[PDB]
């Protein structure tokens, strides 16, 4: 008669690696790599992304005429941005601290846009005829919705001088432009005064900008060049402009109603109609798992990234042959 | 492995024992069979439990990338912000394949002490009553019933009676 | 007869963690965690921090009259600023590179004051009415205390031509400034001339500022601005001004004598009257500690910080029950 | 633990001994009392001291932040800026406390160990001529008075005079 | 060590065994010699080798300094750039260290496993045949030729033919 | 007859350290940390390194007549200048965006020059006068070679329109310069028009420069300054110039013919006329180890740098006295 000790056996086949020694196999194992996504981009926590397609964020927030599904855009979860939109600046130029406004838009949920400057309101200048073939709409030639393109009016550009009172309880995006025109000559026939400038003030802004005159190559069909800048009015405060030309005049400024956690994601991808908890621009996360290899930038409640291709942790012992 | 149980003087495990990690095979003129020590096997299970748990947990607050975009004549920042983001993944990368290393390592280790441990309490309470076969097993000099096999599981085995 | 072979037990409630079990009672320990301070600013090393109080850097070093009391400050350990601090700039304005140069003062522990340009000196102007009701002092409209702003002297602004050489053995901190008035009528009241510049030369520096004029918010009462600018003058170089108008001139100019390593922290607490080796925004720091948990951001000989509540490394064994 | 002597084999440590960390409690005729093993008590007393600087030391050389100030458009730079501090903070953070859990575990399985290894040393000198009861204690064939108690202490306990 | 086997009950190696890490030592009346153990020092230069290779592949990617030039007035992202290619330098180097002197620990502790149980495999087939001396040392009951020490380094050693 | 169990010793004397010993004696090791360099700065993987000299990135790209040497530069591994190279601005200046063009030197393994503008072509123009004695070529002073410093012909500088079209399949470096006169006097002298300007054009560049007037210290016995700009010409796209003074022409740009991986190392060193395949500022390294510590900065198939002074794996055993 015997006693024995002894230990558990079974069929596994699960391997783990350890320093001394790889591919050790083990009655019990447990991975904590998540290696899978379903291949979309879906709902955050059921709240839609803001996909703008083709329109990159300056089209989108100037207003752009192929960006016309942008207007008046719902909250957001995250923006979702290809690497290289075709529907940017359409007429060209510059868009001034384009990559630090696109940040603080990683603080923003939603905005609300409202009218500061009404197009109707320039009586004593002509603001209907700034437009270009280089921003067309519906094969007619149109312009940048949100800011006016302001001409003279009867051969007279006199001086602007307007302000407007920010009495919304909110933080407000006033963009504006000026444009670069190719020659003298051009200069006068649009705004007639050799010598031009813009000024614009706020309690912070101490700003005056003069069109820059050069000879440019033609990108999308045109030689002249627009030039936007932005500011951020705090509530209960004022932006005054003034200007004798070349001024690109606000019609409207967007509101920023909600400040959240959000997030530019840069996809090719299209829009999966899921929904997720943990989104990558590769694709949606369903796990339980610490850590996983998808992608690096993440939004949401999100295991943690990692480089590795697998991580297997042994729970059991080592198994027989 | 380190403790010199497990695929060492034990060759082999047990497909038959499926109620535990480790335990007791008897052999009499009744019959034979498997019975799973409870508990060294839940201490087994709570240690590996708890290290799993620890092991997640201590990663739980690490790096995550932030999309930050740069224009043309900013490419030294952009460079700098890569390298930081790069090396930070780095850095977590090594940390957990390292400590998915190294603490396998130990577990594998931890089965083979236990078994180890198991082993001797027997042995200790077995004494010279015993045959050590040096394969895990323990052969009696005195015919050990059921009731005599169930006092070793015990850790009841009364010596003086049948010395 | 029988010996036995055993290990020690005793009082302790010590307790460890491991990677496998957690709260594990042992016979001695070692935390190497220091949790606390004395919760005051204190000097490091016997040598008594620069508390700002309420003046900011700009404040300070502009000469703003309600900083007074750090006008020839002694030599500073570190430097305390509040996170809000009300005197900052008294006229509205800007500071330009003002983080590079609050970089600067990391690497510097005393400044010397000495006067380059004296403000009787400026015969052919006038230097004494450049004043304002943003920075009042003593119930008076008074101004920055280390520049002169200078007006046209009987209805005529003279062109100024001025230069210092820098004959200290030191590096040398200038500062100077533009005005930016609020109108065309304003800028001829007070300098005459429409069109003004201010021209600086110095080996390294070639600047020329014009004014910006805008209508602007009214700040601490004034919608007017004052844009100042900065140098470090090597020794043995000079600084040439010139101007026909809106021109801030440097009564004094710091001297760097001490370069050593300082900070500037950011805390709204005071001063303790209390001495340290080892300071923290939040307090400072008495301990042998291998590590601490306060603040990050600590000035002197200083444990390492982490963000633990507990780290207690087990000397002793597994305490008995 | 690991080693399976203590809380294992020997259930419990003893209050009785104040003099050292392992040790030897004798019973006989003329009395019983504890006396502890210098030897291994201070190969401990090393091994612990010198873990603990070893460990201090490591940590000794470690980020340290920095103030930096940044303007209102200089976001982006005040962003990467915070993520490289608190990116550190984390990784140092992490180390810290993995180590302490890691060489936590480790300086109790070193005890465990050495008593052990003086239950051990003490065994293979006796051999048989002492019964191993199991609890860590051998109960002598023969009278064993103070001196045959302090040769099993010396390492000096003559096997072939009480054979 | 930790399994109480070099510099323990074996009190020191032998310059007289080249040809492998572990091994035995017989003496008898036809003579004595040293003869290393394949199987034990084959597994311990396995295990070795792999752990080394095993170090290098896990530090194999990691951080790289890169020169990035800033101006006068850019003094702040300068020194940015100095504390994250410093800060990583240092978690690396740390890094380093630590495994090589916990790694460095295991391995030491390693070697003593394998001695430890090379000698109680020994131990299991000879049980009640030989003296264990307390030395590593096996004195046999019977006259042990050159055949029947080759037995016990074959793990072939008869029991019951010497009982 | 007895038969025993033991392990190796030897007479090594390899120490290693652990946490709980320092300078344990073990029967093998493996040190795996290159601790030594062959002190020269050598060629990698058989191509040469560029070595500037005593001439700076910018000395070389203007083509500064001290570096004579560099005009129609070979391929580079690697690029290596001082710390503080003496041919530098030999006309005092500033580079514009010199940082970010060093950094894209680093992406950079070929130049090839080209002419654009023949210095000849300038026929309205005065242009072999165009030079100083703060830049001397053989006794004689001279200018940057690749930039042409024009004048005026007779006492008149008329307008300057000139345009390069990019024909290349590459992109081009294109160079060139605004001159900042020391008073109104000597920018009639050199140019005659009072107001001067240069407007530059690309399909992405909208740039225009005017002359800053100041009094200035001297520097290589000038007081004069020059201020040079860059761009990328992209293939295809044009460059436009206009100016009426003040204008340093581009006479030949750079031709980005090898984009590869290089770098611009900081050493005081020269030439070993050795090989390598892994290069620091220090030296070169030759080993299998996985680790080095010599230089954080390295070129080329290299192993990991850390800060140890020693790194020493156990393989053998403890090794008995
Ligand atoms: C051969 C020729 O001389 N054709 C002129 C044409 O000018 C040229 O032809 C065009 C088609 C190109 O081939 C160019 O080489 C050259 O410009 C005349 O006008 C065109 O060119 C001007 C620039 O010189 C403008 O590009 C203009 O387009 C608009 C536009 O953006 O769509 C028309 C629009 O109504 C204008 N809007 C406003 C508010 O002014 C703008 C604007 O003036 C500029 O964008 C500002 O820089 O220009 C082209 O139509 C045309 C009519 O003027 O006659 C051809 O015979
Ligand atoms: C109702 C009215 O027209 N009152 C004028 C007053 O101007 C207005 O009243 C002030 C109190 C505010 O309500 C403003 O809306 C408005 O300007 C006249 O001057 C005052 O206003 C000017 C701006 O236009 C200045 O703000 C001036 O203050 C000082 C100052 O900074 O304290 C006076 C100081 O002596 C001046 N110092 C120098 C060196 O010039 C400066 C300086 O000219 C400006 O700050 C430059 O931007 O202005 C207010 O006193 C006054 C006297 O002119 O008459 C009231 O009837
Ligand atoms: C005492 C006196 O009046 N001497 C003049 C000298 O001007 C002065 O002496 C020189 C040697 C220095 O001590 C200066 O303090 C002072 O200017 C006359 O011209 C020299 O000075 C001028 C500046 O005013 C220039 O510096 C000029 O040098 C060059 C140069 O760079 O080498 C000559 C060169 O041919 C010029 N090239 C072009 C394309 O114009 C440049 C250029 O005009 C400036 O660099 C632009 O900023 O200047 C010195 O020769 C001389 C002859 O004019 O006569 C002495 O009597
Ligand atoms: C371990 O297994 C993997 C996947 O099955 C295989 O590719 C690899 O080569 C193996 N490694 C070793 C060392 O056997
Ligand atoms: C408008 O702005 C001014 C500041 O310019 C502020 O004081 C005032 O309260 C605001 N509201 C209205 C209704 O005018
Ligand atoms: C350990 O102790 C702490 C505080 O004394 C307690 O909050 C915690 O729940 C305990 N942890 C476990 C796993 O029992
Ligand atoms: C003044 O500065 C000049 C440079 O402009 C320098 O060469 C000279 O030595 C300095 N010293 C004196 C006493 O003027
Ligand atoms: C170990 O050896 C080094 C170099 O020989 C010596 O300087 C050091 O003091 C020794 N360390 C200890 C802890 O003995
Ligand atoms: C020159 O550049 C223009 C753009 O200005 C381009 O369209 C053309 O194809 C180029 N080639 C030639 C030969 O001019
Ligand atoms: C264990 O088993 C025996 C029968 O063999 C029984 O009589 C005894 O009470 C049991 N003791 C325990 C502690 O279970
Ligand atoms: C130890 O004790 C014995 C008495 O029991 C004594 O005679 C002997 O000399 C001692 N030896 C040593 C090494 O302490
Ligand atoms: C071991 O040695 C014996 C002789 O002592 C021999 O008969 C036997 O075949 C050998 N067995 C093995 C496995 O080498």
């Amino acid at each position: 008669d015997q006693i024995c000790i002894g230990y558990h056996a079974n069929n596994s086949t699960e391997q783990v690696d350890t320093i001394m020694e790889k591919n050790v196999t083990v009655t019990h194992a447990q991975d904590i790599l998540e290696k899978t996504h379903n291949g979309k981009l879906c709902d955050l926590d059921g709240v839609k992304p803001l996909i703008l397609r083709d329109c990159s964020v300056a089209g989108w927030l100037l207003g752009n005429p192929m960006c016309d599904e942008f207007i008046n855009v719902p909250e957001w979860s995250y923006i979702v941005e290809k690497a290289n939109p075709v529907n940017d600046l359409c007429y060209p130029g510059d868009f001034n601290d384009y990559e630090e406004l696109k940040h603080l838009l990683s603080r923003i949920n939603h905005f609300e846009k409202i009218q500061i400057i009404p197009k109707s309101s320039w009586s004593s200048h002509e603001a209907s005829l700034g437009v270009s073939s280089a921003c067309p709409y519906q094969g007619k030639s149109s312009f940048f919705r949100n800011v006016v393109w302001l001409i003279k009016k009867n051969s007279t550009y006199p001086t602007i001088k307007r302000s407007y009172n920010n009495t919304n309880q909110e933080d407000l995006l006033v963009l504006w432009g000026i444009h670069h025109p190719n020659d003298a000559a051009e200069q006068t026939k649009l705004y007639q005064n050799p010598t031009t400038y813009i000024s614009v003030g706020t309690s912070t802004l101490n700003q005056r900008l003069v069109p820059r005159i050069a000879t440019r190559s033609k990108v999308n069909g045109q030689s002249g060049r627009m030039e936007f800048f932005w500011t951020i009015l705090k509530p209960n405060d004022a932006i005054n402009f003034e200007s004798n030309g070349n001024f690109i005049a606000p019609e409207y400024a967007y509101k920023i109603v909600k400040k959240g956690d959000s997030t530019i994601m840069k996809s090719e991808l299209e829009y999966g109609n899921c929904n997720t908890k943990c989104q990558t621009p590769m694709g949606a996360i369903n796990s339980s798992m610490p850590f996983h290899n998808i992608h690096p930038l993440t939004i949401g409640e999100c295991p943690k990234y990692v480089k590795s291709n697998r991580l297997v942790l042994a729970t059991g012992l080592r198994n027989s042959p | 492995g380190l403790f010199g149980a497990i695929a060492g003087f034990i060759e082999g495990g047990w497909q038959g024992m499926v109620d535990g990690w480790y335990g007791y095979h008897h052999s009499n003129e009744q019959g034979s069979g498997y019975a799973a020590d409870k508990e060294s096997t839940q201490k087994a299970i709570d240690g590996v439990t708890n290290k799993v748990n620890s092991i997640i947990d201590k990663m739980n607050t690490q790096f995550e990338a932030v999309g930050r975009e740069f224009n043309n004549l900013e490419r030294r920042i952009e460079n700098l912000n890569k390298k930081m983001e790069d090396g930070f993944l780095d850095v977590w990368t090594y940390n957990a394949e390292l400590l998915v290393l190294m603490e396998n390592e130990r577990t594998l280790d931890f089965h083979d002490s236990n078994v180890k441990n198991l082993y001797d309490k027997v042995r200790l309470q077995l004494r010279d009553n015993a045959k050590e076969l040096g394969n895990g097993c323990f052969e009696f000099y005195h015919k050990c019933d059921n009731e005599c096999m169930e006092s070793v599981r015990n850790g009841t085995y009364d010596y003086p009676q049948y010395s």
